[PDB]
């Protein structure tokens, strides 16, 4: 009686939101950006190849200086690279080799990683002893750690396969806020540039926008047909793009609270692993299961170019803060640095 | 009473999401187009820099 | 006739080019791919090096001397004889080493997996192949070079004595044939119902091809010279069938990259990565 | 805590031999390159030798090459300096210095207390030998180099050290602008090309001492004469 | 062309590469085993004989170092991390023979033995484990014999025309799992009957792994 009545009210509320989004769907982003000229063909060459990982690379993250990056592989090795020289700055042996994510702190003093061990481990890069040591192990998730991102040297947000995200106080080792509401494994998260919000994509094919301080879900974005594996905020923080196993990338708007554009091709039938934007946001770069990275026109949904330099899955990618280059990590155990030439 | 407790929470969440202010898609599209236009010149991937300015020569 | 000589020269060059190109890719795959540092990969590299120079040195020098009657100098002929016998014998001893490595990988799989073979020990095996290959025919070619009369054909001087040919043939052909047959037979026995019977039949075919191709390419010339030297016919005009047996020995260098490295799973991935 | 203890120094006869030891505790010794730096009595610093992490690279100063041998024992965390044919020119306090090299590292960050031995090229110039100072006032120290210390990679390999009376040198500024860990922000390093300035805003009693500018552009590493601050 | 610190940084990177190579060589020699099986299948008892996320068991037997990975504690989506174990030497699957007549606790309408069949079929025919052999432990053999006298296999297998003897009942179950192998040429299934009092379970894994290693070498050389 009461349960049946309540679940009927949820359906009425869902229709109310769907009608509200349809009311403000006056135009399409495709129609708006029809007049602007295309970006042309985007040609990028492999400037650097980072060799030394001996297993599948699962994650990479640039440091904020646009020169150092950290990559994680399931050979149990965290490597910090000097991308300008390809020198290895550090090699951090992981206690658990089943790493799935890694993050570089914006200060450059810490890196974080974690996987099937259900732990987010914090590593101190600047010690008087001259070696990288574990500074914190964040326990509390009951599923694998899928993504982690620093807010500062003391706070980090983690998404897990136990359907929840958490905000952690690194010094006390406790999760201050728990973000619940996903019905599937949360596979990725992205921080807004002001670090007041973050979006997460789960296996319920939905993306939720969370308030960091308040700790609740502000908006829910649907439209994917399969698990979301990747997510990335637009550079101004007013939009984000997702990548799913349905071979599509979608651009959702925060303020319009709906999808704006879909990035898919008929030839593309493989899942998407990673998404990122160029510095101006005009380019959407996506890594795929078909060993390739497709550069999309974000505004016009045109495939601008292809980065074809890996013999296995493109598992991760990232664009530097200065926008100079893009790094691609792959299951073939290599990282590549790409940019164009005049 | 596990289902009834979950039902109240799900209904309560949908109320918060339905009360937000939504701008037009055309307004949101224009803002995205404006940001791309304003920062186009400072995007090395969109417009590759001369080899002298490329750290990855 | 000039017309036939030109056509033959092109065919000889095509064989020589194929030997260089076929074996250079194996060398290129080793250098480019760092996932090719197993014990087998070094042995494939050593096999490809000996075969590569057959088409770089042995055959291109042979083309004008045989077809266009270019007179080999006394310095060049001794160089060509010694380097050609070294390359051919090294290829055979590489086959023995490769088969021996496969024999250990299945005879004692645990000890083969858990052993750490450094570069120094592996280089010793690769070097010992070249050193042993030289000792079988190298010193004897130099010592017996003075036995030949002036104006004789550019062939090793010990062809006059049949028992010297028998000793060299025993060391370079008969002993390698027995060991390769022994190692491949024990590889067949390492397996211990339709699928299992079919798999054993496919394995037996592969081991027979490896032994059959090596035997077919090396038995004729090795046995042809012994019989001819026994009848004091080693020096003089050469029949067509004798020259066919001479070229079968060189054709082993063409098919070696196709059998061992090309059929290996790891080298196949390197080839695809290079071409794609 | 990070420690570097030297031993084996003492009065030796001319032409003799002596073995100096540097025991390291509190840090990953095998990860750091090690230098020996000596200081003649009432004189400035002089670099002696360098051994890299992993013992693959070894450098010597010309005045000691062929007579000194530098070695390390990674399992024992000990740095060695075998000296032979000791001359009166070798009478100095020998310091054990750790230095790690990667992008953004701070070489020469920790020095040992030193052991005293008594026996019976880019030019770095610090013309101002002494500077009278008062607490709370801003002081500038100048350094000059015969060659440009700015490399084509953008680094300017100039270092600033402070040796307080009775203490071992401590790193202040590395690569001409960066502030070493544990150093107050009042110190600031400014330079260009061959001319460099160390500015000390709001001078305090602790800042009193001798200041050395060192170049790390190439071996041999050379020190300036040193500028002394006195009250 | 390089500065003094640039050369030192390159040399440090070279030392890291040497250490990465040594660790990789050591890892390649170890044997990785993925330990799978449903709950209450005797899988925990197997670990003790072999002596909150993933549990790793390390043991040495006849100069062979084994790394066994237990993933039963993970309750997340299997397809998101099952590819992480692509490349293990073999998979150890535990099935309790005494659960043929039992009913799954959560479902209350699904046979416990039939629950393992769909788990075995998914793992065996998974794209990430096409060339991976499977070691199948049929546990609770002593308890299975006791239950056979009281409860026949007709409850678990309605279309069973065999008798109720201990040998025939166990053999039929073994053939049921091996028939699920849709790729009988690329991979092989090694079946062993285990018990709480057995001490030869480690030997069977060593023999099965040794057989897998030999066939891997033959397949790598292209002989197969
Ligand atoms: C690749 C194969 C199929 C074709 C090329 C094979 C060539 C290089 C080899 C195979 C058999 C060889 C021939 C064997 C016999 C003779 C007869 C002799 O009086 C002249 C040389 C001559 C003619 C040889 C020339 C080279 C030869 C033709
Ligand atoms: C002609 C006879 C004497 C053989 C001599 C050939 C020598 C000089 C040449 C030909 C093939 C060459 C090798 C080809 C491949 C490699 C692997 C590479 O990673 C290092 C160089 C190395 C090892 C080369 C060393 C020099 C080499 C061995
Ligand atoms: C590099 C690859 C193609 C192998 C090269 C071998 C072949 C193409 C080279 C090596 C020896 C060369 C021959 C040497 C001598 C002569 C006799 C001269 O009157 C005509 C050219 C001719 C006939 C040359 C033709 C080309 C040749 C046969
Ligand atoms: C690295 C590869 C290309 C080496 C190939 C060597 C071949 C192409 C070179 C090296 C020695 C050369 C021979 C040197 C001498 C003569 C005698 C002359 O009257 C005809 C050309 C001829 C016969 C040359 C033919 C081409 C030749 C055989
Ligand atoms: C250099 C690479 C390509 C081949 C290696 C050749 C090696 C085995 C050495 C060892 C003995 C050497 C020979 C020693 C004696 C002579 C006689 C002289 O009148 C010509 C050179 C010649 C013929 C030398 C040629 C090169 C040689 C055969
Ligand atoms: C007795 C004389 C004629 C033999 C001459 C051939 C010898 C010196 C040459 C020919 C092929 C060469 C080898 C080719 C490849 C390699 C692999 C490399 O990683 C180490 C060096 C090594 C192992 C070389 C050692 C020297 C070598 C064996
Ligand atoms: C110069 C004379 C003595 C050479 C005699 C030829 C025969 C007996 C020699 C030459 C090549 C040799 C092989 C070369 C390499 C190996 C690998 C080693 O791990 C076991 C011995 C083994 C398998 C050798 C067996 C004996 C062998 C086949
Ligand atoms: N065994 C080297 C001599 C030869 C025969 N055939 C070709 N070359």
């Amino acid at each position: 009686s009461e349960l049946d009545q309540l679940r009927q009210e949820a359906e009425q509320l869902k229709n109310q939101i769907r009608d509200a989004r349809k009311a403000c769907a006056d135009a399409t982003l495709s129609q708006i950006t029809n007049n602007i000229d295309p970006v042309g063909r985007i040609q990028m060459r492999t400037r650097r190849t980072l060799r030394g990982h001996l297993a599948k690379i699962y994650a990479m993250h640039w440091g904020t200086d646009s020169r150092l990056l950290v990559s994680a592989s399931q050979d149990g090795k965290l490597i910090i690279w000097d991308s300008y020289t390809t020198n290895k700055v550090h090699a951090i042996p992981l206690r658990s080799s089943w790493v799935m994510t890694c993050a570089y702190a914006p200060s450059g003093n810490y890196v974080a990683c974690g996987g099937l061990d259900n732990i987010c481990s914090i590593y101190n890069l600047k010690t008087r002893e001259g070696n990288v040591r574990v500074s914190r192990e964040l326990a509390g998730h009951t599923g694998y750690l899928s993504c982690c991102r620093f807010l500062d040297d003391n706070q980090i947000v983690t998404s897990s396969g136990d359907t929840t995200c958490a905000l952690w106080d690194i010094e006390t080792g406790q999760q201050t806020t728990t973000f619940t509401g996903h019905t599937g494994d949360v596979m990725s998260l992205s921080l807004a540039p002001d670090t007041r919000l973050f979006v997460s994509g789960a296996c319920d094919a939905s993306a939720k926008l969370w308030d960091v301080r308040e700790g609740m879900c502000r908006q829910t974005f649907t439209g994917h047909e399969s698990d979301i594996n990747a997510i990335c905020f637009f550079p101004n923080g007013n939009a984000f793009a997702t990548g799913s196993d349905d071979a599509t990338c979608r651009l959702f708007d925060l303020r319009a609270d709906q999808e704006l554009m879909t990035y898919s091709h008929d030839n593309i039938i493989c899942g998407i692993t990673s998404v990122s934007f160029s510095k101006s946001g005009r380019l959407l770069l996506a890594g795929y299961d078909d060993f390739n990275c497709n550069v999309w026109d974000a505004l016009k949904a045109d495939r601008a170019g292809v980065l074809a330099g890996h013999d296995n899955r493109v598992s991760c990618l990232g664009v530097t803060d200065d926008g100079m280059a893009v790094a691609t990590g792959s299951w073939d155990s290599f990282l590549k640095i790409w940019n164009g030439s005049s | 009473t596990a289902s009834i407790a979950q039902a109240r929470k799900l209904v309560e969440q949908l109320k918060m999401e339905a009360n937000i202010d939504r701008i037009k898609v055309s307004k949101a599209a224009a803002d995205l187009m404006a940001y791309c236009e304003a920062h186009a010149k400072e995007d090395p991937l969109l417009t590759p820099v001369p080899a002298s300015e490329n750290p990855f020569r | 006739s000039l017309s036939t000589r030109v056509t033959l020269a092109f065919f000889m060059s095509l064989v020589a080019f194929a030997i260089m190109l076929g074996n250079a890719l194996v060398i290129l795959a080793f250098v480019v791919d760092k996932n090719l540092r197993h014990r087998s990969s070094y042995f494939f590299l050593n096999l490809a090096i000996s075969d590569f120079f057959v088409g770089v040195i042995s055959i291109p020098l042979y083309i004008p001397h045989t077809l266009f009657e270019w007179d080999f100098g006394k310095e060049i002929c001794v160089f060509w004889l010694t380097t050609d016998y070294l390359l051919c014998t090294a290829s055979v001893y590489n086959i023995v080493l490769i088969s021996y490595d496969r024999y250990l990988s299945v005879s004692n799989a645990v000890s083969y997996r858990t052993q750490h073979t450094g570069v120094l020990k592996i280089v010793t095996l690769m070097v010992a192949v070249w050193v042993l290959a030289f000792l079988v025919n190298g010193p004897m070619i130099l010592v017996s070079e003075s036995w030949k009369d002036e104006g004789s054909e550019c062939e090793p001087g010990f062809f006059s004595e049949w028992y010297i040919l028998a000793i060299t043939s025993f060391l370079e052909f008969v002993i390698p044939v027995i060991l390769v047959a022994y190692f491949n037979m024990n590889i067949y026995w390492s397996l211990w119902e339709h699928v299992e019977l079919l798999r054993a039949r496919r394995l037996a075919k592969s081991l027979a091809i490896l032994l059959g191709v090596f035997a077919v390419c090396w038995a004729p010339y090795s046995l042809f010279t012994i019989v001819l030297s026994f009848y004091s016919s080693a020096t003089g005009p050469k029949s067509v069938w004798y020259r066919i047996a001479f070229w079968l020995q060189w054709f082993n260098s063409f098919v070696n990259p196709l059998l061992y490295p090309l059929c290996h799973k790891r080298f196949q991935k390197a080839f695809l990565k290079i071409f794609c | 805590d990070v420690q570097l203890v030297e031993s084996g120094g003492g009065l030796v006869q001319p032409g003799g031999s002596r073995k100096l030891s540097c025991s390291a505790s509190g840090f990953a010794f095998s990860s750091f390159g090690m230098h020996w730096v000596r200081q003649a009595p009432e004189k400035g610093l002089e670099w002696v030798a360098y051994i890299s992490s992993g013992s693959g690279t070894i450098y010597y100063a010309d005045t000691v090459k062929g007579r000194f041998t530098i070695s390390r024992d990674d399992p024992k965390n000990t740095l060695f300096l075998q000296m032979t044919s000791l001359r009166s020119e070798d009478t100095a306090m020998y310091y054990c210095v750790r230095s790690i090299y990667y992008y953004g590292s701070s070489p020469f960050d920790f020095w040992g207390q030193g052991t005293t031995l008594t026996v019976s090229d880019i030019v770095m110039t610090q013309a101002t030998s002494s500077v009278p100072v008062t607490p709370g006032e801003s002081v500038s120290i100048s350094c000059r180099s015969s060659k440009s210390l700015l490399h084509s990679n953008g680094n300017t390999y100039l270092y600033w050290f402070l040796q307080r009376p009775g203490q071992s040198p401590q790193l202040l500024i590395y690569r001409m602008s960066n502030l070493a860990s544990g150093v107050p922000d009042r110190f600031s390093g400014s330079g260009s090309g061959t001319a460099f300035t160390l500015t000390i805003s709001r001078l305090e009693a602790e800042d009193v001492g001798v200041y050395y500018c060192m170049q790390h552009l190439e071996y041999p590493l050379t020190f300036g004469a040193g500028t002394k601050l006195e009250l | 062309t390089l500065s003094a610190e640039d050369k030192a940084a390159v040399e440090r990177s070279k030392m890291i590469d040497r250490n990465l190579r040594e660790d990789g060589e050591k890892a390649a020699r170890e044997v990785k085993l993925l330990l799978l099986g449903a709950g209450e299948s005797g899988k925990n008892t197997i670990v003790k004989q072999m002596k909150t996320g993933i549990v790793e068991t390390h043991f040495t037997f006849k100069d062979l170092h084994f790394k066994m990975f237990d993933v039963g504690a993970q309750r997340s989506e299997r397809k998101k991390w099952i590819h992480c174990f692509e490349g293990v030497t073999a998979i150890i699957f535990c099935v309790a023979l005494s659960d043929y007549d039992l009913v799954l606790a959560e479902d209350e309408e699904m046979n416990r033995m039939h629950a393992s069949m769909k788990l075995f079929d998914s793992i065996c025919n998974n794209k990430w484990f096409t060339d991976t052999s499977i070691i199948l432990f049929l546990n609770k053999k002593d308890l299975f014999e006791e239950k056979i006298k009281k409860s026949p296999l007709t409850i678990c297998y309605p279309e069973y025309a065999g008798s109720n003897t201990y040998e025939e009942a166990a053999a039929y179950i073994q053939c049921q799992f091996e028939d699920l192998n849709k790729r009988k040429d690329t991979k092989e299934i090694y079946t062993h009957f285990t018990c709480s009092t057995d001490t030869k379970n480690v030997q069977f894994v060593f023999d099965a792994v040794t057989d897998v290693i030999i066939k891997n070498n033959l397949k790598d050389c292209g002989l197969f």
